[PDB]
Order: C-alpha cells, then sequence, then structure tokens
C-alpha cells in the first residue's frame, strides 16, 4: 500500500459514538477493530476499539509533544504508523494479560460499494418506509393476539386443572361409598322396600348422569384447548418467520437513512409534508 | 336465581333455590330441615363433624371453613358441595386462605413444588420474619403504635437555611384542636413555638396555658407524632411551612389510640417444623464443557428458513467471561446435536456468579454476502446453586420467548430457571461428571489464597467524579488495578475498581474479595448502584446491602423503593441479604410495608418472577399482622374495579356513551359495590380512609380509553379542615411503571433544587400501579387543562387574564413568580428526561398560579426513534401564552429583570442535576429490567447521559443548553446577564 490518508483511512470513523460502535461490532470475529474520535473532544486524541476476549475494548491513543502513542514514550509520529505496526506485530510483549492482531478492520468502503435519480430513490425509500411500518403493524397487532392467545391457553389450563379435581373429588366419593354402602344393603334387601330401592337408582343414576356431563365437559375443554395451543403455535412460527426479514429492511432503511443523510440533503422537513 | 346441587356424605342429593344473599348457616339449617323426610337420616351425625368442601373458581380444591362468609363471594367452581371430616386446626387455615386471596394464587400451589430452593427459602425466611415479629413488640404498647403509625420525618434534623427566613424569626404558629368533653363544638387554641421544638413539651406547653399523656394527630387523615424528633422535620409541617399554610393539628388521647389499635400474633405453620472432607473446586484441571444433547421441538417453518444452532457462551452479569460457542448448523427437521462443546476458560477461575447464556438462533444465508441470525428462544443456567455446588448431571432447561424489541442474539440479563410451562422449546443439557459433588471453596481458601506514595492522585478522583457508564479504558483499568491499595482513602472508586477487574480469572478476584471485605462504609447512594445487574458477585451486593442497612433511613428507604424491590429480580438465588433486608424492613413499618406489598403484587403478572415474588407475599402475610384485612378490603375493591372496567371496555366499544353511563349507574346500585367500596385505606395513600361513595361526580370523561372517576367522602371527626372529598382516576389500559418512574424523578429533582435553594417546586403527585396496565391516579383540586382554561377564555391573552381575575390585588404578583418557578422547573426536568410533546391538555394549572404536567408516556425519547437521527428534542416549548405571563405582557422584555431571572434561574437548575446527574443515572441503572420497550439496556441511558452533557465541561454545556432552547424556541435565547469573569 502507500500513506494514503487518514480521512479515507478504512478503520477510521467520523463523529461516532458507542451504540453505534457496539452495533457494528456485534457478534463479530476476534480482532476486529475501528478508530474514531474520542467522546471528551479534544482536538486530534481519537480512542482505538477492538473487540477481544468477547466484548469490545476500548484502546486510548496520546498525542502529547505532537506526536502519537499507546503510552510514555510515543514513537510514532502518525495514528497509521502504530495501525500498521500493531496490525502487522501481535500486542504480546507490549501487556502479558492481552495477545491479538488487528486483523479485521471495520470498513464502512463495503456498504458504499454494494448501495447503488434523486426523485427514484426517494420514492424507492418512501415505500420501503409503507411497507415497514405496514409489516411493523402487522407484527403488532400479532403478537398482541399471541399474549391473548397465551392468556387463554392459560384460563383453560386452570379450567381443566378444576375439571380434574372435581372428577378425582367424585370417584374419590363414589369409591367410599360403595365401601360404606356394601355393608348395609343386606338388612335393605331382606326387609324389602321398593321405594328406597328406587330412591337409591334414581340417585346413582343422577349423580352418574352428572359425572358423564361434567366428563363431556372436560373432554371438549380439552379439545379446545389442544386445538388452541396448535393456532398458538402457528403463530409463534408466524413471528419467527417475519422477524428477520423485518429486521433486514430495518438495516436497509437504516443504510439509506445514513447515504441520504451524508449525502447533505435534507430529507426530514420535506418528506413530512408530502 | 342460583341452583345450588348439594351432595350429601350419605349418598343422595337435593336440588335446592338457594337465596344470593343467603349465607351457609340457612344453607345448613334448611339441608338437615329436610334431612330427615330423607332415607337413612340416622347414619347422620351432628352439624360440627361435618364441614363443607369444594373446589373453587382458581382451581383448586380449598377447605371452607369461613362458615359466616356469604354466598356471593365464595369463588367457586361448579355448584357443589362435599362434606368430609375435619383433617386440621382452622386459624391456620383461614390465615392460608386469606394470604392465597391477597397474593392471587393459593398457597396450595406454593406447597406443592418439588424445587429444594423453594422449600429451603420458605423454612429459613421464616426466622427473620419471627425476629421482626417480635422485635416490634419489644417496647409495648408504645412499638404497636410505632409499626402502625410510623413517623413520616425526614433524614437530617437540620433545617436548610434559605427556608428559615420565612419563618417569623425561626417560629412556627401552630394551632391545637381539642375536644373538650361532650365532643362536637368548635373550640381552637393557637401557640406560637419554635423550629426545633419536641411533642412532649409542645403539649406541656397546651396544657399549661390551657388552663407521655396526649398525642398530636395531622387533621383529616391518621399521621401522628410519637418519637422524639423536632417538630420542623415531619413532612406535614415542612409542607405547611412551603405552601405558607396554617398546620392545623388536633389534640387526642394516647389510650384511646391504644385502644383503638389492634392486637398482633404471629403463628408458625405446619411447614415450619419440617462427614465428608470433599475437594475445592480449585483443584480440577479442565476445560468447562458442555454437551447439547437435542431440542425436543422449536416454532419454525421449513420451506421460511433453512438450518438452525444454538449460540451460547459463559457469562458473568453482561461480561462475558469467554467468546461464545457454537455448534454445526443441523437442519431444522431434526434438531439433533450431540456435539460436546469446550471453552477458553477453566473451572477453577469460574466466578461465584457465573451463568450459561444460551439461544437457539436461526440462520439465513440469502442472496446477499453477510449472513443474519435471528434468535428462536433464549435460556440462563446458573453454574452454581444456592448450596454452592457447581452443577452436574442431566438436566433439562425450558426456554423462553424472545422478549419483543430486542434483536441481540442472547438475553445474559434475564431470569435464571426454566420456563414453568411445559408447552415449550425444552433444550436438553449435559455436564461433566466429577465423579463427586464439586462446590465453591469457603471463605478461608479465598482468604487465605492471596498474599501468594505519589502525590498524582488527581487521576483517581478525576475518574471517581465520572458517572458509572462515562468512558473507561484498559490504561484506566490497568491504574485503577495498580493503584488499589491506595483506593481506600477515595471509597467512591469502588464500582469503578469493581468494573476493572476481569471476572475470568482466579487470584485477582481473590485479591478483590479482600479488598472489598476491609473496605470503608459508603453514602446510601453510592452503594445503591451496587445493585444493579452489572455487580451480580455475592460478596459486592452483600458489602452493598450492609451499607444499606447502616446508612440507609426510612424516608430514603421509602424515596428509593421502587428500585429497590426492581433489583429483588437480578438476584440469582431466592434467599439472599437484600431480600431479608428489605423483608426486616417491611415488617417494622406499615407505611412501608404497603407499598412493598403493593409493588410486588403489581409485579406478579410476569411469569419470569412470578414465583420470587409469590413466596415474598406469602412470608410477608403471614408475618405482617392485622394489616391483612385492609389489604383484603383493597384487593377486594381493586378487582371489583377491575371487573367493572374490563366488563365495558371490550364489550361496549360500539354503543354511545349514554348506555354505558345506564348500564355503569345500573350496576352502581347493585348493594355487593357500595358494600366493598366503603371504609378502605386509599392504595396511593394509606392515611387516607375512604369513607362513603357518592354519584353525583363519579363518571368517565371523553377519553381515548374512558377512565373511571371516583370520589369518596372523608370520614374524619375534623376533617373540613383539609380536604374534604378524595377523588381517585382508574385508568385501566394503560401502563403506569413509566409514569411512575417519571413522577419519581420529578421529586427527586424538587428534592435536589430545594435542598440548594432555590424554590423551583413541582407538583409530584401520587401513582401506583396495581398489575397489567391497571392503576391508581391522585388527581388535584381547583386545577384545570390549559386547553378548556382557553376554551373557556374565548386569545393569547386568555391565561392571563384567568390569572388576573383568579386572584388580583397583592396577591397577583405571588401568582406570577409561582408560575414562573413552576415553569422553569418543568422546562428543565422535560428538557433532561425527555418527555413526550406537550399539548394544551397535557399542561394543568392550578388556581393560585402553579402549573403542572400531568400526561406522560416515553421519557427516553422513545417515541420519537422510529428515524434513525442523533438530535435532543425540547417537548415544553414555550409559547408565547406564557411568555406573556412571564413577562407580565411587556411589549419588549430587555428593561424587565423577569426574563434574565427566569434564564438564571433556568441555568441554576441545568448545573444543580448535572451535578447530581449520577443519581439519575443509577436510578434508569437499576430499573433496566422491568420490561418496558422505552427501557430496555445502556443506550437508552446514553440518552440522558448527552442530554445533560456529562462528556462535556461545566462551560460548553451551558452553551449547549442554550443552543437547545433557543433553537427549539426558533431563537430568542442569547448571551449572559451576568458576565462573572
Amino acid at each position: 500500500n502507500n500513506n494514503m490518508s487518514l480521512q479515507d483511512a478504512e478503520w477510521y470513523w467520523g463523529d461516532i459514538s458507542r451504540e453505534e460502535v457496539n452495533e457494528k461490532l456485534r457478534d463479530t470475529a476476534d480482532g476486529t477493530f475501528l478508530v474514531r474520535d474520542a467522546s471528551t473532544k479534544m482536538h486530534g486524541d481519537y480512542t482505538l476499539t477492538l473487540r477481544k476476549g468477547g466484548n469490545n475494548k476500548l484502546i486510548k491513543i496520546f498525542h502529547r509533544d505532537g506526536k502519537y502513542g499507546f503510552s510514555d514514550p510515543l514513537t510514532f509520529s502518525s495514528v497509521v504508523e502504530l495501525i500498521n505496526h500493531y496490525r502487522n506485530e501481535s500486542l504480546a510483549q507490549y501487556n502479558p494479560k492481552l495477545d491479538v492482531k488487528l486483523l479485521y478492520p471495520v470498513s464502512k468502503y463495503q456498504q458504499d460499494q454494494v448501495v447503488k435519480n434523486i426523485e427514484a430513490v426517494g420514492k424507492k425509500l418512501h415505500e420501503y418506509n409503507t411497507q415497514f411500518q405496514e409489516k411493523s403493524r402487522e407484527y403488532d397487532r400479532l403478537y398482541e393476539e399471541y399474549t391473548r392467545t397465551s392468556q387463554e391457553i392459560q384460563m383453560k389450563r386452570t379450567a381443566i386443572e378444576a375439571f380434574n379435581e372435581t372428577i378425582k373429588i367424585f370417584e374419590e366419593q363414589c369409591q367410599t361409598q360403595e365401601r360404606y354402602s356394601k355393608e348395609y344393603i343386606e338388612k335393605f334387601k331382606r326387609e324389602g322396600n321398593e321405594k328406597e330401592i328406587q330412591r337409591i337408582m334414581h340417585n346413582y343414576d343422577k349423580l352418574k348422569s352428572r359425572i358423564s356431563e361434567i366428563i363431556d365437559s372436560r373432554r371438549r375443554l380439552e379439545e379446545d384447548l389442544k386445538k388452541q395451543a396448535a393456532e398458538y403455535r402457528e403463530i409463534d412460527k408466524r413471528m419467527n418467520s417475519i422477524k428477520p426479514d423485518l429486521i433486514q429492511l430495518r438495516k436497509t432503511r437504516d443504510q439509506y437513512l445514513m447515504w441520504l443523510t451524508q449525502k447533505g440533503v435534507r430529507q426530514k422537513k420535506l418528506n413530512e409534508w408530502l | 336465581r342460583i341452583l345450588v346441587e348439594c351432595l350429601l356424605p350419605n349418598g343422595m342429593i337435593v336440588t335446592l333455590e338457594c337465596l344470593r344473599e343467603a349465607t351457609l348457616i340457612t344453607i345448613k339449617h334448611e339441608l338437615f330441615k329436610e334431612a330427615r323426610k330423607y332415607p337413612l337420616h340416622q347414619l347422620l351425625q351432628d352439624e360440627s363433624s361435618y364441614i363443607f368442601v369444594s373446589v373453587t373458581q382458581e382451581a383448586e380444591r380449598e377447605e371452607f371453613f369461613d362458615e359466616t362468609r356469604r354466598l356471593c363471594d365464595l369463588r367457586l367452581f361448579q355448584p357443589f358441595l362435599k362434606v368430609i371430616e375435619p383433617v386440621g386446626n382452622r386459624e391456620e387455615k383461614i390465615l392460608n386462605r386469606e394470604i392465597g386471596f391477597a397474593i392471587g394464587m393459593p398457597v396450595c400451589e406454593f406447597d406443592m413444588v418439588k424445587d429444594p430452593e423453594v422449600q429451603d427459602f420458605r423454612r429459613n425466611i421464616l426466622n427473620v420474619c419471627k425476629e421482626a415479629v417480635d422485635l416490634r413488640d419489644l417496647n409495648s404498647p408504645h412499638s404497636r403504635a410505632m409499626y402502625v403509625y410510623p413517623p413520616n420525618v425526614e433524614s437530617s434534623p437540620e433545617l436548610p437555611k434559605h427556608i428559615y427566613n420565612k419563618l417569623d424569626k425561626g417560629q412556627i404558629i401552630v394551632v391545637i384542636w381539642v375536644i373538650v368533653s361532650p365532643n362536637n363544638d368548635k373550640q381552637k387554641y393557637t401557640l406560637k413555638i419554635n423550629h426545633d421544638c419536641v411533642p412532649e413539651q409542645v403539649i406541656a406547653e397546651a396544657i399549661r396555658k390551657k388552663t407521655g399523656k396526649y398525642i398530636l394527630k395531622v387533621c383529616g387523615c391518621d399521621e401522628y407524632f410519637l418519637e422524639k424528633y423536632p417538630l420542623s422535620q415531619y413532612k406535614y409541617i415542612r409542607s405547611c411551612i412551603m405552601l405558607g399554610r396554617m398546620p392545623n393539628l388536633m389534640l387526642m388521647a394516647k389510650e384511646s389510640l391504644y385502644s383503638q389499635l389492634p392486637m398482633d400474633c404471629f403463628t408458625m405453620p405446619s411447614y415450619s417444623r419440617r462427614e465428608t472432607s470433599t475437594k475445592s473446586l480449585w483443584v480440577i484441571n479442565s476445560a468447562l464443557r458442555i454437551k447439547i444433547l437435542c431440542a425436543t421441538y422449536v416454532n419454525v417453518n421449513i420451506r421460511d428458513i433453512d438450518k438452525i444452532y444454538v449460540r451460547t457462551g459463559i457469562y458473568h452479569g453482561g461480561e462475558p467471561l469467554c467468546d461464545n460457542v457454537n455448534t454445526q448448523r443441523v437442519p431444522c427437521s431434526n434438531p439433533r446435536w450431540n456435539e460436546w462443546l469446550n471453552y477458553d476458560i477453566y473451572i477453577p477461575d469460574l466466578p461465584r456468579a457465573a451463568r450459561l447464556c444460551l439461544s437457539i438462533c436461526s440462520v439465513k444465508g440469502r442472496k446477499g454476502a453477510k449472513e443474519e441470525h435471528c434468535p428462536l428462544a433464549w435460556g440462563n443456567i446458573n453454574l452454581f446453586d444456592y448450596t454452592d455446588t457447581l452443577v452436574s448431571g442431566k438436566m433439562a432447561l425450558n426456554l423462553w420467548p424472545v422478549p419483543h424489541g430486542l434483536e441481540d442474539l442472547l438475553n445474559p440479563i434475564g431470569v435464571t430457571g426454566s420456563n414453568p410451562n411445559k408447552e415449550t422449546p425444552c433444550l436438553e443439557l449435559e455436564f461433566d461428571w466429577f465423579s463427586s459433588v464439586v462446590k465453591f471453596p469457603d471463605m478461608s481458601v479465598i482468604e487465605e489464597h492471596a498474599n501468594w506514595r505519589e502525590n498524582d492522585k488527581e487521576q483517581l478522583k478525576a475518574i471517581s467524579t465520572r458517572d458509572p457508564l462515562s468512558e473507561i479504558t484498559e490504561q484506566e483499568k490497568d491504574f485503577l488495578w495498580s493503584h488499589r491499595h491506595y483506593c481506600v482513602t477515595i471509597p467512591e472508586i469502588l464500582p469503578k475498581l469493581l468494573l476493572s477487574v476481569k471476572w475470568n480469572s482466579r487470584d485477582e478476584v481473590a485479591q478483590m474479595y479482600c479488598l472489598v471485605k476491609d473496605w470503608p462504609p459508603i453514602k446510601p447512594e453510592q452503594a445503591m448502584e451496587l445493585l444493579d445487574c452489572n455487580y451480580p458477585d455475592p460478596m459486592v451486593r452483600g458489602f452493598a446491602v450492609r451499607c444499606l442497612e447502616k446508612y440507609l433511613t426510612d424516608d430514603k428507604l421509602s424515596q428509593y423503593l421502587i428500585q429497590l424491590v426492581q433489583v429483588l429480580k437480578y438476584e440469582q438465588y431466592l434467599d439472599n441479604l437484600l431480600v431479608r433486608f428489605l423483608l426486616k424492613k417491611a415488617l417494622t413499618n406499615q407505611r412501608i410495608g404497603h407499598f412493598f406489598f403493593w409493588h410486588l403484587k403489581s409485579e406478579m403478572h410476569n411469569k419470569t418472577v412470578s414465583q420470587r415474588f409469590g413466596l415474598l407475599l406469602e412470608s410477608y402475610c403471614r408475618a405482617c399482622g392485622m394489616y391483612l384485612k385492609h389489604l383484603n378490603r383493597q384487593v377486594e375493591a381493586m378487582e371489583k374495579l377491575i371487573n367493572l372496567t374490563d366488563i365495558l371496555k371490550q364489550e361496549k366499544k360500539d354503543e354511545t356513551q349514554k348506555v354505558q353511563m345506564k348500564f355503569l349507574v345500573e350496576q352502581m346500585r347493585r348493594p355487593d359495590f357500595m358494600d366493598a367500596l366503603q371504609g378502605f385505606l386509599s392504595p396511593l395513600n394509606p392515611a387516607h380512609q375512604l369513607g362513603n361513595l357518592r354519584l353525583e361526580e363519579c363518571r368517565i370523561m371523553s377519553s381515548a380509553k374512558r377512565p373511571l372517576w371516583l370520589n369518596w367522602e372523608n370520614p374524619d371527626i375534623m376533617s373540613e379542615l383539609l380536604f374534604q372529598n378524595n377523588e381517585i382516576i382508574f385508568k385501566n389500559g394503560d401502563d403506569l411503571r413509566q409514569d411512575m418512574l417519571t413522577l419519581q424523578i420529578i421529586r427527586i429533582m424538587e428534592n435536589i433544587w430545594q435542598n440548594q435553594g432555590l424554590d423551583l417546586r413541582m407538583l409530584p403527585y401520587g401513582c401506583l400501579s396495581i398489575g397489567d396496565c391497571v392503576g391508581l391516579i391522585e388527581v388535584v383540586r381547583n386545577s384545570h387543562t390549559i386547553m378548556q382554561i382557553q376554551c373557556k377564555g374565548g386569545n393569547s391573552h386568555t391565561l392571563h387574564q384567568w390569572l388576573k381575575d383568579k386572584n388580583k390585588g397583592e396577591i397577583y404578583d405571588a401568582a406570577i413568580d409561582l408560575f414562573t418557578r413552576s415553569c422553569a422547573g418543568y422546562c428543565v426536568a422535560t428538557f433532561i428526561l425527555g418527555i413526550g410533546d406537550r399539548h394544551n391538555s397535557n399542561i394543568m394549572v392550578k388556581d393560585d398560579g402553579q402549573l403542572f404536567h400531568i400526561d406522560f408516556g416515553h421519557f427516553l425519547d422513545h417515541k420519537k426513534k422510529k428515524f434513525g437521527y442523533k438530535r435532543e428534542r425540547v417537548p415544553f416549548v414555550l409559547t408565547q401564552d406564557f411568555l406573556i405571563v412571564i413577562s407580565k405582557g411587556a411589549q419588549e422584555c430587555t428593561k424587565t429583570r423577569e426574563f434574565e431571572r427566569f434564564q438564571e434561574m433556568c441555568y441554576k437548575a441545568y448545573l444543580a442535576i448535572r451535578q447530581h446527574a449520577n443519581l439519575f443515572i443509577n436510578l434508569f441503572s437499576m430499573m433496566l429490567g422491568s420490561g418496558m420497550p422505552e427501557l430496555q439496556s445502556f443506550d437508552d441511558i446514553a440518552y440522558i447521559r448527552k442530554t445533560l452533557a456529562l462528556d462535556k465541561t461545566e462551560q460548553e454545556a451551558l452553551e449547549y443548553f442554550m443552543k437547545q432552547m433557543n433553537d427549539a424556541h426558533h431563537g430568542g435565547w442569547t448571551t449572559k446577564m451576568d458576565w462573572i469573569f
């Protein structure tokens, strides 16, 4: 290469704060780095950030006596000199704990060259905005539906538990009455009164009819529960299907907005008029 | 008409027409009355031997010992009554029923769990419960009134100097009402007394001028003077001094207060009564190893995705201890991996608070060169349990759904544990089996594991002054770690020193433990930031809890109660020092305990922390005492109000408001509503008692979702002096956590400005969220929206002429200056915080001239972040209507002192807040995990960092402020009123 300037350097960045550094340096490979101006706004200070060990670091560059360097003594007259020096040499001798090279620099040139008439791009961005807003409205409505459906799943879950408890208490009552009624039917059949025997068949028939009714209720409620669970699973699948294209359109819209901003045309005061 | 199908124990049934108002006494009487006609009646025993049982509407077979309770409020399932023999005592069963009703879910679910941590916490928290209970009875009967009516005083007995001049040479005129003997009549005495007076000599002077023996009381509500504090320290007295009001107090008898105050008793539940050398963890020599067996099932399509994988990594708080380790992308048809996973971390280097954060992510190749990822579900696993043992062996983990608005692959700040539901994606885990139980080493191994001055200290203080989220570099970290032994002289640097160390080591972590164990105690506000998600170490949180125990007072504890409740979720284990301190403080202060209960009660709709908070309500309700009756009454009132709302909000969208009013009044003719809505303390303030419920001024307005306006007559004996009617808006369908946070921040800013020496007073009214999008709003009497003010006025002078004719004479200038000060305070607050734009309706003006804001939404500029653009917005633009009042309608402001006074007071407010910004940074850092869309990570606190211009020094912060509030005002805000240098 050559001694190409700092302004057009790939790793250098302009008015950049922490949140966008974290946005670009998110889940990237080890050694990924960039250089931006310090938030202290001291003239010609600059800070180096790199993702080593799974977390973003913040190297400070000193500008004492018009010279650059990581610490006393300063041995580089330009930032590019030590940037290339530490790109071509590991940091093992400098710091025993830190052992990494400046492998992959973060460069905006890729996004500058993959983007590709002002009215045409303006209406394209407007259509992108409309699609984004309708997709987000669909996302919000169906997320509300998903949460609500989970609420009804919980409600019929409690209903199923209550029905199950009623079934167990009724079967326990039936077992207890069968166990404590077999030792008194002998006298009843010896005396032979048709009225009270008819009454016991009538009462047992009514009780068994009620048991059948509540069993039918439990079965239909559990059928409703499983079909609503299937609908809930389908809604979740739709969520997982429509999340990634939504976030991709979000990134595309942000890229277009940042390109328009760096172009210098103020679209915020004209697009809103419509 | 209610048909109840009784179930007799002898095998017969009956279809009986049961009246709505009949209780179980009549049911049992008429049941046994007709039993004789039925056969086999001889087998029946006496009524005592049989007790009715049934299954409740909330799906639990709950005992029914409440024989005198009415039929309407039984929350019963399908109508049937079961008769069994008694199987236990009655007092604890009634207590458990009341506790479960207060919490929301029955204690049977809490009892029927298999997790040993839940049972151990339930068994062990009762120790501090009974300790607090016996502590509150140590000075009986004085301590009983101490608990029930604790003093509402301020932290320091010293009076601010700027308000001492407001007094008549440091003395207060005090009016003392007293009942003569036959009651009634209006007999008034007024006494002049200084500020540092104590109530015993106050009553001594009152008695000695009349012609532990009497007690004071604030007229209108229940506030009492008990403890040896200066009379000016009480909040009521200070409020009256600020308002220039005569403090109305009445004299009562201590014996009557002791008689009307009920007794308190604590009963131990039935579950209360229910070697080996081992090798340390630091001797194992092997990397951490995880096996992902399979995922049972995931919710993702076949023709919309191609391949999925699990994205997992070790964390310590939010700081990864190692890089994320992935698996081979398997097809989504068969989520089977069977892949051993290795990490670049050794077992002895694992910190105590280490976690295993994992997620299921889907990769889409697309035609683009770069591939994108989208998480499916997430789940966090503690590598250690509450018994300090490394997790091992077979384990299955249920996975939570991804939060809305979160796009990062993992969720390292989240609840550790499995989703309670079983219809969720379950990931199969497996840990290395070390043929034994691996335990974290005890304090001795750490303690003796270790041990194996220049004037350039200004850098340490300089980095101490910066905010916790300031830019910190590894040069700063190395400087901090190198001079850690000299950091004792500056205890401020403890959070920065903690953030300097990296937690994937052992020797330096031991050294940090040795340092923290000998750290001097620090300010409660400086130790409160040590409780957020960034400090998960048990020793650090123990030190912070110790500092809160030593130095935090009850006033400040009630000030920061909501954040202290919030940081209970960040605690990894159920039993810890923070919850013990919170429960000890809530069991010795009824006012604190009330808000504790209501905060935790609101925060249980979230199933992530449902169990860990349900256990807290369980323990507190066991140990709170007689307050259960008032809490149950409040809960009944709130749930009936919720029913009243949601039977109309969704079912009556398409009808006119007249039919809605008819529906509302016809249920307000149902005696149950009046019966429940009487004589219960307001949840907003327990000192208020709500009496009768009138209907002439209880209605709904034309808002978006018809909030309920409710009025209660004050039943106090001499309520005429104070407010006569209590008005509360019951809002349903709007989240109020952000509103509570906004009002809290307003209260701290007002306190800061008052303490500093500025009369920049606001109106921080009362808000309380009681559950899902439901809450109570305290409304202000004699207040109007600017919208209706200008509507009745009419154009630009309507507010000015309103303030003219509402209070004319020598009081006009007082109204003008109060308006100016309130307007300046709210300008500064709304600029700094970033509340949504103000309208005519959002701004509320009082009769005497004070103004305030009522409608709050998102605070950290969340609503206007749809379009990506870094800029600062000023919501409270000063319209010409306000400038007319500020300048008193002057044509030109260049020869009036009012404009420059307004400027300088705004600048002083901004400088005060910029000096105290650490408190707000810590508060928004502690309130992160609440689940608000507007506050999800530190990028939101970056907004409050850049509106106060933390990075900029105090010089250009001024110029930045004036640039904001003049390009928002289209100019007109220029230069400096006085050049200092």
